[PDB]
This record gives structure tokens, C-alpha cells and sequence, in this order.
């Protein structure tokens, strides 16, 4: 700006404000769908068949 | 710095491997995994080629496996 604080200061605090209110509320509900998603094979697979498919989670 | 202190958010090391072994994918680049943690997107952050770093603010620095059945993996850096 006027006095160049703003180059040096770089919204380094406006970036960490977002940091926060993302969360990663996204990547959250991704690592969970391939949670699922991992467990799905392991029923493809059958090494146990302790799920009697009547109320599959 | 090598190792890391708390959470490994000003770590700068030249570790590109996971947890699990496997070679971190470059951040500049969107093969195998697509993602939107551009190093242009995201310049404070310090990302460098496949370099295992800490831009979400997560428990340790992490990044994307070079697995296509796996998406992120944790990395494993000394702490100091």
C-alpha cells in the first residue's frame, strides 16, 4: 500500500481466517467415502461373511 | 528444517514419502490424483515438488500417494 505493510503482511491472516472455516469439511467427507469404499471390497472378497445382508449398516 | 517441532507447518525438508512408503506426487502436478492444492493456489505454503508438507493445518504433514487406491497418506518425518 502506502507504506507497503500490506506486501509484507501478504494476508498472511486473511489465509489463516479461511483455514479454519473450511475445516476441510470437504476432504472430511472424502476420506470417509473411501473408507466405505475400502470396506466395500473386503465384502466383495468374502474372507469372513459375518454380514447376514439383511441390515448392511 | 528436517524434522518438525509441533504440527510440521514450517516444515521445509526435502522428504517425499509417506507412512506407507510410497513417492509423494509432485503438487504441481494433477497425475494420479486430481486435487486443488495449487502451489500458485497456495504460495505461502512452501510447496515444492512432491515435498511432504503441512498447508491445511492437519496433525502431520501429508500428501498424495503415487496409489490410485489411495488418495492422501500421512508422512513420516522426525520431529526435532
Amino acid at each position: 500500500g502506502s507504506a507497503g505493510l500490506q506486501e509484507k503482511e501478504r494476508e498472511l491472516e486473511d489465509l489463516k481466517d479461511a483455514e479454519l472455516k473450511r475445516l476441510n469439511e470437504e476432504r472430511h467427507d472424502h476420506d470417509k467415502r473411501e473408507a466405505e469404499r475400502k470396506a466395500l471390497e473386503d465384502k466383495l472378497a468374502d474372507k469372513q461373511e459375518h454380514l447376514d445382508g439383511a441390515l448392511r449398516y | 528444517e528436517e524434522c518438525m517441532h509441533g504440527s510440521g507447518e514450517n516444515y521445509d525438508g526435502k522428504i517425499s514419502k509417506t507412512m506407507s512408503g510410497l513417492e509423494c506426487q509432485a503438487w504441481d502436478s494433477q497425475s494420479p490424483h486430481a486435487h486443488g492444492y495449487i502451489p500458485s493456489k497456495f504460495p505461502n505454503k512452501n510447496l515444492k515438488k512432491n515435498y511432504c508438507r503441512n498447508p491445511d493445518r492437519d496433525l502431520r504433514p501429508w500428501c498424495f500417494t503415487t496409489d490410485p487406491n489411495k488418495r492422501w497418506e500421512y508422512c513420516d518425518i522426525p520431529r526435532c
